[PDB]
């Protein structure tokens, strides 16, 4: 299995440094070229740098030509994006990607971690609180029942939700967030069958990993 | 640096149809009898993902309804038939020299036939109360088209401040759209009102739907 797992997203305050990592697994990493390409809160992909497969050969983005080094350690299946001089154009999600290996000129980038998130900001840390919404008292039963959650006041993006651990995967829609008062917010739904719940558990999970926070709100009935 | 300029921005295209996207470049993109310009499908909360390479070459794994095709500054992206999965972010790129670049990408809309939203009201929960805050969540979940209006009204009267709206993008199975509407006032404020409505206006009918409670019960 190929994988190319990134590390090392957090935020940084304006001016700061940071260090990525991307541990590369299940190919030769020492046959391939290598690069790190970013996705603005615009959604806008933007090449960031890349190193060739021995790593005598680097360029980089006019953008942050000068602020950041690309290398990597091939013994150690690693490829390293070090930050300085961070702004706030530099927010993103960073993906590690590999180059494929043809011949007859430069290559495409055929596979692509999931990403670690930047984000550069004056602006401090705040862990989310989070509510769970159960139905109204007088609600009226139905075969189908929604319910959600409400994640309220973070900072800064991501945070990831999901229900009973992953296990209620259909019927599940989480919303982008909304900044509220310079915090985020969103609300995550599902729909299961009323002979479900309240009978069996569910029950969100949330996480916000720039504050380290895991909650799980168990969802009762009024 | 070599600049690549995709059009349309956007395109909406009926499933089962053709669907063509284009990407220039400022200067010619060839050398050694290949192009370099590859194209990237992305789909919301995931990675992009290889589909084309050297303009014309079709990534182990692809679909072969996705074809690439150009040379020098001028290449298409051709989907046919167009699929619900192909709701997505489509880039070029191109690698023939350095610093590579992205094209701004064009982002595929699937038409298909309306479809009501069903519609969920939350009151705030006791505990974001005890906390002094009152959030009333609306979802709205799977409707067609994307541009429904919300309307909340409390005790009969229409409501816009403090109401933040949020859009799932289209679903990759039934291409339907689900958002949620969330109105947030003080504690104070959600106190002494009793009803609370959220309104959605869509031309899948001429009555509104509803979903409201009363404070009071
Ligand atoms: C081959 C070429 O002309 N350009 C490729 C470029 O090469 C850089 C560099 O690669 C080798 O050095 P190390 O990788 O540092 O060992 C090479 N040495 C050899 C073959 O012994 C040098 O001669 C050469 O200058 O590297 C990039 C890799 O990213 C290539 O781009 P793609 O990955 O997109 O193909 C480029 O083709
Ligand atoms: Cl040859
Ligand atoms: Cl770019």
């Amino acid at each position: 299995e190929v994988k190319l797992v990134e590390s090392g997203g957090d935020l940084v305050k304006p001016g700061g440094s940071l260090k990525l990592s991307c541990a590369a697994s299940g190919f030769s990493f020492s046959s391939h070229g290598m690069s790190w390409v970013r996705q603005t809160p615009d959604k806008r992909l933007e090449w960031v740098a890349l190193i060739s497969r021995g790593g005598s050969y680097t360029y980089y983005s006019d953008s942050v030509k000068g602020r950041f080094t690309i290398s990597r350690d091939n013994a150690k299946n690693t490829l390293y994006l070090q930050m300085s001089g961070l702004r706030s154009e530099d927010t993103a999600i960073y993906y590690c990607t590999r180059h494929k290996g043809l011949r007859r000129g430069t290559n495409a980038m055929d596979y692509w971690g999931q990403g670690t998130s930047v984000t550069v900001s004056a602006a401090k840390t705040t862990p989310p609180s989070v509510y769970p919404l159960a139905p109204g008292s007088a609600a009226q039963t139905n075969s189908m029942v929604t319910l959600g959650c409400l994640v309220k006041g973070y900072f800064p993006e991501p945070v990831t939700v999901t229900w009973n651990s992953g296990s209620l995967s259909s019927g599940v829609h989480t919303f982008p967030a909304v900044l509220q008062s310079d915090l985020y917010t969103l609300s995550s739904s599902v729909t299961v069958p009323s002979s479900t719940w309240p009978s069996e558990t569910v029950t969100c999970n949330v996480a916000h990993p720039a504050s380290s926070t895991k909650v799980d709100k168990k969802i009762v009935p009024r | 640096d070599i600049v690549l300029t995709q059009s349309p921005a956007s395109l909406a295209v009926s499933l089962g149809q053709r669907a063509t996207i284009s990407c220039r470049a400022s200067e010619s993109v060839d050398n050694y009898g290949n192009s370099f310009m590859h194209w990237y499908q992305q789909k919301p909360g995931q990675p992009p993902k290889l589909l084309i390479y050297r303009a014309s070459n079709l990534e182990s794994g692809i679909p072969v309804r996705f074809s690439g095709s150009g040379s020098r500054t001028d290449f298409t992206l051709t989907i046919n038939p167009v699929e619900a999965d192909d709701v997505a972010t489509y880039y070029c790129q191109q690698s023939n020299e350095d610093p590579r670049t992205f094209g701004g990408g064009t982002k595929l809309e699937i038409k298909r036939a309306d479809a009501a939203p069903t519609v969920s009201i939350f009151p705030p929960s006791s505990e974001q109360l005890t906390s002094g805050g009152a959030s009333v969540v609306c979802f709205l979940n799977n409707f067609y088209p994307k541009d429904i209006n919300v309307k909340w009204k409390i005790d009969g009267s229409e409501r816009q401040n403090g109401v933040l709206n949020s859009w799932t993008d289209q679903d990759s199975k039934d291409s339907t759209y689900s958002m949620s509407s969330t109105l947030t006032l003080t504690k104070d404020e959600y106190e002494r009102h009793n009803s609370y409505t959220c309104e959605a206006t869509h031309k899948t009918s001429t009555s509104p739907i509803v979903k409201s409670f009363n404070r009071n019960e």
